[PDB]
């Protein structure tokens, strides 16, 4: 339920969209 | 050389220069608004190579009406590239594309 603000890519976890999230 | 390469990885090859097309009527790249006001300018290619695609295609915020989006990322880098784009009409032309954003490729557009 959680979906990167940039790319639209969704998460499982809020952890995982933070980790990938800031790879951006 | 031929070829448009992941940022990231620098050599890995994402797509070559003959597959740029004008799928809209500003041209091969334009600047467009995510629902997060983020910018990507976002160049369309026939075909791309060496992406894997997240989850499953969808038309919320499509750029490109009748075509839904698929997240893709580098194969080698999960350095995010772009989206895929699959038509949702039979009559569109073409079927696919790949809308790749220029801040991940290499060399610098
Ligand atoms: O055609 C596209 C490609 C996808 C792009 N997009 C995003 O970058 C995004 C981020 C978060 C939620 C939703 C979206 C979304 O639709 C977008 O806005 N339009
Ligand atoms: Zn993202
Ligand atoms: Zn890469």
């Amino acid at each position: 339920s959680f979906v990167c603000s940039v790319c639209g890519h969704r998460f499982t976890t809020k952890g995982n969209l933070k980790v990938h999230f800031h790879r951006h | 050389c031929t070829s448009l390469c992941c940022k990231q990885c620098q050599e890995t090859e994402i797509t070559t220069k003959n597959e740029i097309f004008s799928l809209s009527l500003c041209g091969p790249m334009a600047a467009y608004v995510n629902p997060h006001g983020y910018v990507h300018e976002t160049l369309t290619v026939y075909k791309a190579s060496n992406l894997n695609l997240i989850g499953r295609p969808s038309t919320e915020h499509s750029w490109f009406p009748g075509y839904a989006w698929t997240v893709a990322q580098c194969k080698i880098c999960a350095s995010h590239i772009g989206w895929k784009f699959t038509a949702t009409k039979k009559d569109m032309s073409p079927q696919k594309f790949w809308g790749l954003t220029r801040s991940a490729l290499l060399p610098t557009i």
